[PDB]
């Protein structure tokens, strides 16, 4: 926890970004709206989510882009869980 | 083939020889101290003969050049030819001229090793689990072409792991394994 | 993991960390 | 065989070391820090004057800490883990909080 | 034209919310992030709250916590072809739409012109009045609304 506080932006500079998850473009926000420009002149309806990443690395992903790599994120969604009771362990020798 | 590297190559049928009485038996220098060994020398066809000491029993292994190879059985016989090739190549029963340059067996750096039987197979595959589902870890790896995999062969047992015994400076000796991988 | 700000499997970062809100819900006003 | 060995480890996944006792109480103070309920039995106002160190101490030992962890596919609480050990890492730590002024 | 499912909505609380108040504020964000908001092509008219089954444990990511609340989601939605009916309403000479319950159509420029505000399809239309229209193609939604270009019947 220490390190990646460290290496991360001061919380006090956050700010609500979205990226598309189709194509990876840092969304617009239009009239309020979150918006792909590039995904909606496709005609094309995809999912907008929420990143807290540094400065520096949308600056590197964009950059990348400009060299015509393109980068796609995925998110995870794992299933629900749910804790259950476990049965008591000792661990202690026979002394 | 030359009257030098059938020399050395005597020393390992003699553990091929123990494999073949025994699958499970635990491969290394000692065992040579449980055999004799008697050299026929040819330019054609050399004739190895090993004995048992307490058993007195005999095999007779036949080992030819790749280039001429004349097979026929006779008393006693290993049931297949003993072959020197050039280059490697697979086969339990084919050596490149490469393994033969010096006395293997003998060499401070000759493995320890043995095939493991059905139920520490079972052991080994659940200590690898992680707990979490049917995921699990991996083995090193190996490759089938390898001495050792020559010498651990039966032809109706497939061989998936192999367990070697490090020698270790501050324990004495460290248990091991690796997974053998097949050559195309 | 540095890249993307996430923490890395080291350390207190080798386990993932859940909040069970069972007793908070079962407790009344 | 296998179920043996399988038994064996989930017995051997109860022991407890420094980098789990640290996470969870680490979380537990970050979320108490942020502004959430203590669950503490005879809660009353005379609970927002002690020391929020011994809270979280508090609610370890009483059995009501919130936090759950994942360490080798299973889901475990503070309480399910060896007591002994549990002990021994916590007296350890409030020993050097002493020595720094914290608890 | 709608169904309904049982499935997880996932919300996300900061810590100061981890209080007495907790079942008021998962209902409130649910409500505020699933409502009337159209999300893959469909709405969720009807939202209920389980309030008998366990609640999963919540996830802790950074300084949030995220949680997955059972419920009873009434999807509704929309496709081409239907008729609506709906107040018309003109903020300048490009922007003519027509509100309704929980859609919006847009009209098309070459449709009719816009003149004082009122409407001339070959009808006078008031700013207003009531027209009804049929959809013809889909877009992305806006404040809480769908959108679809369409036509007046
Ligand atoms: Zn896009």
């Amino acid at each position: 926890n220490t390190i990646t506080e460290v290496l991360k932006d001061s919380e006090e500079d956050y700010q609500d970004v979205y990226v598309c998850e189709n194509c990876g473009d840092i969304a617009a926000q239009i009239k309020g709206i979150n918006t792909c420009l590039r995904c909606s002149k496709l005609n094309l309806s995809p999912l907008l989510t929420k990143i807290d990443t540094t400065h520096v690395s949308k600056v590197f992903l964009t950059q990348m882009n400009a060299r015509g790599v393109k980068v796609k994120l995925d998110f995870e969604r794992r299933p629900p869980s749910f804790y259950k009771p476990l049965d008591k362990v000792d661990l202690k020798p026979s002394f | 083939m030359n009257q030098y590297n059938v020399k050395y190559l005597a020393k390992i049928l003699c553990l091929k020889t123990e494999i073949a009485r025994d699958p499970y038996a635990v491969i290394n220098r000692n065992v040579l101290l449980r055999y004799t060994t008697d050299i026929e020398y040819n330019d054609l066809v050399t004739l190895i003969t090993v004995r048992h000491k307490i058993d007195s029993m005999k095999t007779v292994f036949q080992v030819f050049n790749e280039s001429s190879i004349n097979y026929t059985p006779v008393d006693d016989d290993y049931g297949e030819p003993i072959i020197i090739t050039s280059y490697l190549q697979k086969g339990h029963n084919k050596f490149p001229v490469n393994f033969l340059y010096i006395d293997v067996v003998i060499s401070d750096l000759f493995p320890s090793f043995v095939r493991l039987d059905t139920t520490e197979t079972n052991i080994v595959n659940s200590v690898l689990q992680t707990g979490d589902g049917k995921k699990t870890l991996r083995l090193p790896k190996m490759l089938e072409t390898e001495i050792v995999v020559k010498i651990l062969y039966r032809p109706n047992i497939p061989l998936k792991i192999v367990r070697f015994f490090r020698n270790n400076m501050v324990t004495g000796v460290e248990i091991a394994d690796r997974s053998v991988i097949s050559v195309a | 993991c540095h890249f993307f700000s996430k923490v890395p499997n080291i350390g207190t970062g080798y386990y993932k960390y859940f909040i069970d809100l069972g007793l908070l819900m079962r407790m009344e006003r | 065989i296998g179920n043996h060995i399988s038994a064996l480890k989930r017995r051997y996944t109860r022991r407890i070391s420094l980098f789990e006792i640290a996470g969870i109480i680490a979380e537990s103070y970050n979320l108490l820090q942020r502004g959430r309920l203590p669950l503490v039995s005879e809660f009353s106002d005379e609970t927002m004057k002690q020391n929020m160190l011994h809270v979280i101490i508090q609610e370890i030992e009483e059995g009501s800490c919130p936090i759950v962890i994942e360490k080798n596919g299973e889901l475990l609480s503070v309480n399910d883990f060896d007591k002994d050990g549990l002990k021994f890492h916590l007296d350890y730590i409030i020993k050097i909080w002493k020595l720094q002024k914290r608890y | 034209s709608s169904f309904v499912t049982n499935g997880y909505l996932s919300v996300t609380l900061e810590p100061h919310e981890l209080t007495l108040d907790i079942k008021t504020n998962i209902r409130n964000a649910v409500y505020k992030t699933y409502l009337h908001r159209e999300i893959s092509g469909k709405m969720a008219k009807k939202i209920e709250i389980r309030e008998d089954v366990e609640l999963p444990l919540g996830e802790i990511v950074n300084n949030s916590v995220v949680i997955n609340v059972p419920c009873v989601i009434t999807y509704a939605y929309y496709h081409v072809g239907d008729i609506v009916r709906g107040t018309l309403n003109i903020e300048d000479e490009s922007n003519v739409t027509i509100q309704c319950g929980d859609l919006i159509c847009k009209l098309s420029r070459d449709s009719g012109t816009v003149s004082f505000c009122f409407f001339r399809n070959g009808n006078a239309y008031d700013n207003g009045s009531e027209v009804t229209a049929v959809l013809m193609e889909a877009q992305q939604g806006i404040e809480s609304s769908f959108v679809f270009l369409a036509n007046i019947v």
